[PDB]
RNA sequence: GGAUUUUUGGAGCAGGGAGGCAUCGACCUGGUAUUGCAGUACCUCCAGGAACGGUGC
């Protein structure tokens, strides 16, 4: 299991956690969750910290969150990147 | 690993949880089970387009929930250990 | 096995409301009832969403799809629990 | 007992339809697994059974032969009950076969005589003749021809009858001493004795 | 969870007794007592049947082992 | 487990489908997800002949025969 | 009994009214809805003695005894050794609950009927 | 009688043309051959093709495997 | 042609939608006795005509006689007893 | 044979041929309607033919009730309130009843969606102008006889009554 | 641990939400794995939640009566009022 | 081909470049990294094609596997 | 005592916008065909009418 985790896909989520990289999530709210990744599991539930919450209303929004829990079924897309640089 | 055991760490935490259908809640954590069903007190919940209700206690299906907003203060690390 | 689920089963023979997921109303006697909650039914009055009804000999419908259903009092005299 | 029919017309072979999987089903079922554990004694012969078989397409009935002069139908699912005994025999029956439709069932017996069964309600159809005892018998597996019955006989020969006429069709001559058992390596086109 | 069975009845009890007996804790639909034609007795038990499952419930617990023409009867759910 | 329809096998149905989706024709075989096999199959009207509906999307069918 | 019914839908003082003029378990189970009617005193106790008057009825009685414990105390003991079941060790095990707070050269004689023959 | 599964196993050796309905989605569907298919109904179809019942409007895919998520049902065409 | 359960009709105003003729073919029929159904379609080959069919046998026997050529949405309605039994007969009898 | 609430509840019940759940309360010599709220609500249809029934009156709030053969009765009366007990009531069969007078169909008018009407083998339907007076009064009408209530019909009876 | 924080609120009159927004109101008399509910006496509102609406406390109540809720559509429950002592 | 089955086609097209779209219409492009048992999946160099024209370029992604519709070779 | 009849779950996420367009269906006037023994998407055709009904943007 570890395995699969460590080289499969999730692995993305696996890497941002060891290099404390941010990542931004795409979500099924129509936000976008941008911060890093404290903790992860199979079904992408995670623990995030430093979270930038970014969405539109047309206007763009956006808000600070320093530490929360995202349940892994709203997750669309999770994005690594050059963006922790 | 299993971070539903983490969430049932946080009995008499106050959070505050969006919900998938855009519902805002904020209460006191009584219990989170194994299928993230969370039971709350001391809640002032704010569906999506009303002022507020307070409820002295509320229980959510696990499913439904989008995220919670935890408190600045919490230790993650020390909640992280099994 | 459920307690609702026993209690639904008690239910086979009876005459039963059920609304599906997308809110047809459909009322008449339960005749098999599954542990899934698939459930057939006969001499049926269903009511749409526009308000109409329609009357249907037999019917079968898919437990995941139903929303809710409506047993009689007959029943509540399971108290155990 | 009472047995008669079931349900509202069904027979005690048509539909498996009941039981956990499906007797269609496709040939792999899955990596296999051997038992540990016995279900059902079934009983009824006093005599050892002289043999077992299944039923054409998928295993829905189990039928077998006793040495009492008797077959028997079961449900093959470990259940209870035993569906229609057959009698007509004069002496131990000896081997079976089934119509690959699964309507028509054959028995041969050391009475030096082979019988067409009606698997639906216990008839002897038919009874074929010949002064040698007739070891395994097997119907003809092709849908062409159900029809021919092939029998093997201790007197060397094995022959082919035809179900309609009764008659003989063809005789096998060339092998020595006694026959044993018939197989079709390939359906229709061979068979190894 | 409506029908029980009641066994340990004397030769005097029939489905008037029966009636009788367990109609304090409700309305019965239905009471069973099998026969030995030879005799034209009962073998000793039958199974009443309750309109409620409550009903049925509350029998049980009151009326098994207690006694019924002099003797000991046994009460419980029949299946 | 099996979904009971023993009872529905070769009689022509009416089969509500989610999308607002109607079909109608002959039951032909079914499995434990209750996906289905319908022949003759008619979108409500053009003629689909034999098909396979997954159970996942079967909201409702009702028989147009008597079972 | 579908005046019983009917006169159930309409139904609380007046509908007891009702129920006790109507008023064989039934008008014992309407005996223990007059007693938590009327407890919601003394004389919902009074109407449990017409409950135990109209006999099940040692359940019901057991069970008033939990709602008034320390009310009559040995009457109350009485009651229970004058019921009469022929096992009924339950009874042994309510005064049991009785004793662990209420003691007395009672309590002894609650613990000799315990050495009277059962399991 | 036939199981579902089945068919597909008939539709994978005749190599007919295939028409899906997707869930939720009315206004497309998606068209190929299927070459396989797994235990969750996924399938792998060759020379697939998104049908605009609207636009009466084709794309062109190639080799695509269709989640079964999707799948509501499994026509044949003679195109 | 002998007495039965069903009546066959025909010569019917084939212009009446389906479902409104076989309502107005019920409410019609049933002051002689239960009709217990009506078997009415629009082909080519049966447009105006219908099968009525009642429990009791008396019934259509006296419905055939009362309302032999009533005026039915404008035309003469023709009556007689079907050639053959109904298929719900045929169930309901064994 | 009082229609009583037990009557109602060993009735035969059904889906009719067309459809429909109805109640079938046939041939009990009943003379009076009433005690009908046993029946729940639960019917599109209830068949009363063959009774004693002399006024149809006596309905509780009946929601669903579409269909009311009334066949082979003694109705000469049909009374005032019936829309407010029976909203949808929807079509009427009264053939062979007693109605003599045009002015006791009166009532009929207050019933909206009341589409399908048959009055046949009633002495009134020998009134001069019988089925005008009923076009004029009861335009909801659309099949009246079993036969189409016209275009034609409506314009003559708009100017016979004016 | 304890399993009670549905077997708590057992008998009581509880306020259940649907996934559609509908507010079912019964006693909460059994549940399950699945949240499959048993609500008896419940009736259903559409339109508010009264707290002491000054117009009207109650627009669209359908009295239902003795009904199963399939667990998929229930999103929350809070507490309505105590047991009704029956 | 003799049968050609899902999760073989997909391990083929590994190291390759493909487009997936999403059942909410959006599609991205990139080289397939890996996938997992669930079908979720990993893009490399991803780009993003809502209403078929490019969007963003965006790196490498991971997709939730309950998201997707099809994967296309390309 | 996490591998298909409970309790280690296959769930999940997604709806407002505006104050005409597209499709489906009865439908209403005239006139016209059809007279046949049935178990039903729907049911003649021809011309005219839709300040009709539903669904989506």
């Amino acid at each position: 299991e570890e395995e699969e985790f460590n080289t499969g896909p999730l692995s993305v989520l696996t890497q941002s956690v060891k290099n404390n990289t941010q990542v931004l999530i795409n979500c099924r709210n129509n936000k976008k969750l941008l911060g890093r990744v404290k903790a992860f599991d199979r079904h992408c539930n995670m623990v995030l910290e430093n979270v930038k919450e970014m969405w539109t209303e047309p206007v763009n929004k956006d808000r600070y969150i320093s530490k929360m829990f995202l349940r892994g079924d709203s997750v669309i897309v999770v994005l690594r990147n050059p963006l922790i640089a | 690993m299993k971070l539903v055991r983490f969430l049932m760490k946080l009995s008499h935490e106050t959070v505050t949880i969006e919900l998938k259908n855009g519902t805002q809640v904020h209460g006191t954590i009584t219990g989170v089970d194994v299928s993230m069903n969370t039971h709350l007190k001391a809640v002032k919940m704010t569906l999506k387009n009303r002022e507020p209700v307070q409820l002295e206690t509320l229980s959510i299906r696990g499913n439904n929930i989008r995220y919670f907003i935890l408190p600045d203060s919490l230790p993650l690390d020390t909640l992280l250990v099994d | 096995i459920g307690v609702p689920i026993k209690v639904l089963h008690e239910a086979e023979g009876h005459i039963v409301t059920c609304e599906t997921n997308t809110g047809e109303v459909y009322r008449g006697k339960l005749i098999e009832a599954e542990d899934n909650m698939n459930c057939q039914m006969s001499n049926i009055t269903v009511t749409y969403r526009d308000g109409r009804v329609a009357q249907l000999e037999q019917v079968y419908i898919r437990g995941s799809k139903i929303r809710f259903l409506i047993l009689p009092d007959m029943l509540k005299n399971m108290l155990k629990s | 007992v009472k047995e008669m029919y079931d349900y509202q017309g069904r027979s005690y072979l048509h539909i498996p339809q009941d039981v956990g999987v499906n007797l269609r089903s496709t040939m792999p079922p899955e990596k296999c697994y051997l038992p540990k554990k016995q279900i059902h004694v079934w009983s009824g012969h006093t005599k050892g059974v002289s043999a077992v078989r299944l039923f054409p397409l998928s295993g829905h009935l189990l039928l077998s032969c006793s040495m009492d002069c008797k077959i028997k139908l079961w449900e093959v699912y470990g259940e209870r009950r035993c569906l229609r005994t057959f009698i007509g025999h004069s002496k131990a029956v000896r081997d079976i076969c089934f119509n690959t439709a699964g309507t028509q069932f054959l028995s041969a017996a050391y009475d030096r005589y082979l019988k067409l069964w009606d698997t639906e309600t216990g008839q002897c159809i038919s009874r074929f003749t010949n002064r040698k005892v007739p070891y395994c018998v097997k119907f003809n597996p092709d849908e062409d021809k159900q029809n021919l019955f092939v029998a093997g006989m201790s007197d060397k020969k094995i022959v082919q009858w035809d179900i309609r006429s009764g008659e003989i069709v063809q005789e096998y001559d060339r092998h020595l001493g006694a026959v044993n058992t018939i197989v079709f390596v390939d359906e229709n086109r061979r068979f190894v004795s | 969870k409506r029908v029980l069975y009641v066994g340990g009845l004397a030769e005097e009890v029939d489905d008037k007794v029966l009636h009788a007996a367990f109609i304090p804790f409700g309305d019965i639909t239905d009471i069973q007592i099998p026969l030995d034609y030879e005799t034209e007795k009962h073998r000793g038990f039958a199974f009443v049947e309750f309109e409620l499952a409550e009903d049925a419930a509350a029998a049980i617990d009151n009326m098994n082992e207690s006694e019924l023409f002099g003797r000991t009867i046994r009460v419980n759910l029949a299946k | 487990h099996p979904p009971e329809l023993k009872k529905f096998m070769d009689k022509k149905l009416s089969l509500k489908l989610n999308g607002g989706r109607h079909v109608q024709g002959i039951l032909r075989g079914f499995d434990p997800f209750m996906n289905l096999v319908i022949d003759e199959c008619v979108e409500m009207q053009n003629n689909i002949g034999m098909v396979v509906i997954r159970g996942n999307s079967i909201i409702m069918l009702e028989a147009l025969e008597r079972v | 009994l579908r005046s019983h019914p009917l006169p159930e839908t309409a139904v609380f003082l007046k509908l007891s009214p009702e129920s006790a003029e109507e008023y064989y378990l039934k008008s014992s189970d309407r005996l223990d809805e007059a007693a938590q009617r009327l407890a919601t005193v003394n004389d919902e106790r009074f109407v449990s003695k017409a409950g135990k008057s109209n006999y099940h009825e040692l359940c019901d009685l057991i069970s008033q005894n939990p709602d008034k414990v320390q009310s009559l105390n040995v009457d109350a003991i009485i009651r229970g050794g004058l019921t009469r079941f022929t096992d009924q060790l339950g009874k042994l095990w309510c005064s049991l609950a009785d004793y662990y707070i209420r003691s007395g050269h009672f309590e002894k004689a609650r613990d000799v009927y315990e050495e009277a023959i059962r399991t | 009688m036939v199981q579902p599964i089945n068919l597909i196993f008939r539709y994978l050796q005749n190599r007919s043309r295939i028409q899906v309905w997707l869930y939720e989605q009315v206004n497309m569907r998606i068209e190929g051959c299927i070459i396989g298919f797994d235990e969750y109904m996924n399938l792998v179809l060759d020379d697939a093709e998104e049908i605009h019942s609207k636009t009466k409007s084709r794309k062109q895919l190639g080799r695509i495997m269709l989640k079964g998520d999707n799948i509501t049902l499994l026509q044949s065409v003679s195109n | 042609i002998r007495p039965n359960h069903t009546i066959y009709i025909n010569n019917m105003n084939d212009k009446i939608k389906k479902e409104e003729l076989k309502r107005s073919l019920y409410a019609l029929f049933s002051q002689f006795g239960h009709v217990v159904d009506i078997v009415a379609l629009k082909t080519m080959k049966m447009r105006g005509q219908a099968f009525v069919i009642f429990k009791e046998l008396g019934s259509s026997t006296n419905a055939l006689r009362q309302l032999q050529g009533f005026p039915f949405y404008g035309k003469p309605m023709r009556i007689q007893y079907a050639k053959t039994d109904s298929d719900i007969i045929s169930k309901m009898r064994g | 044979v009082k229609l009583t609430a037990e009557l109602i509840e060993q009735a035969a019940q059904y889906t009719n041929a067309v459809r429909d759940r109805e109640l079938d309360l046939r041939g009990y010599k009943i003379p009076v309607i009433e005690n009908l709220g046993a029946t729940l609500d639960q019917f599109d249809a209830i068949d009363f033919s063959d009774n004693e029934i002399r006024k149809l009156d006596g309905f509780p709030l009946l929601r669903r009730l579409k269909t009311l053969l009334v066949n082979n009765n003694r109705i000469c009366r049909i009374g005032e309130g019936l829309d407010q007990a029976l909203p949808c009531l929807t079509e009427l069969i009264l053939t062979n009843n007693s109605l003599v007078e045009l002015g006791d169909l009166d009532p009929l008018a207050s019933l909206k969606s009341l589409t399908y009407l048959s009055i046949l083998r009633n002495p009134v339907t020998n009134k001069k102008h019988y089925r005008l007076y009923v076009i004029y009064k009861v335009p909801q009408v659309r099949v009246l006889d079993f036969q189409k209530v016209k275009l034609k019909e409506r314009q003559e009876a708009e100017k016979m009554f004016k | 641990g304890k399993s009670s924080k549905m077997l708590q609120h057992i008998d009581y009159r509880m306020r259940c939400i649907l996934q559609d927004g509908r507010i079912f109101i019964g006693t909460f008399k059994a549940f399950d794995k699945h949240m499959n509910l048993i609500l008896c006496d419940c009736d259903e509102f559409r339109k508010i939640k009264p707290k002491n609406s000054k117009q009207a406390e109650r627009e669209e109540k359908r009295v239902l009566g003795l009904v199963l809720l399939r667990g998929e559509n229930l999103v929350s429950m809070t507490v309505e009022g105590p047991p009704p002592k029956d | 081909s003799l049968p050609l089955n899902p999760k073989p086609f997909l391990n083929g097209l590994t190291g390759k470049p493909v487009m997936v779209k999403l059942k909410w219409g959006m599609e991205y492009k990139g080289y397939l990294v890996s996938v997992d048992g669930y079908m979720n999946m990993q893009l490399a160099n991803t780009e993003e094609y809502i209403d078929g024209a490019l969007s963003g370029h965006l790196g490498e992604v991971l997709i939730r596997c309950n998201n997707v519709l099809y994967i296309r070779g390309v």
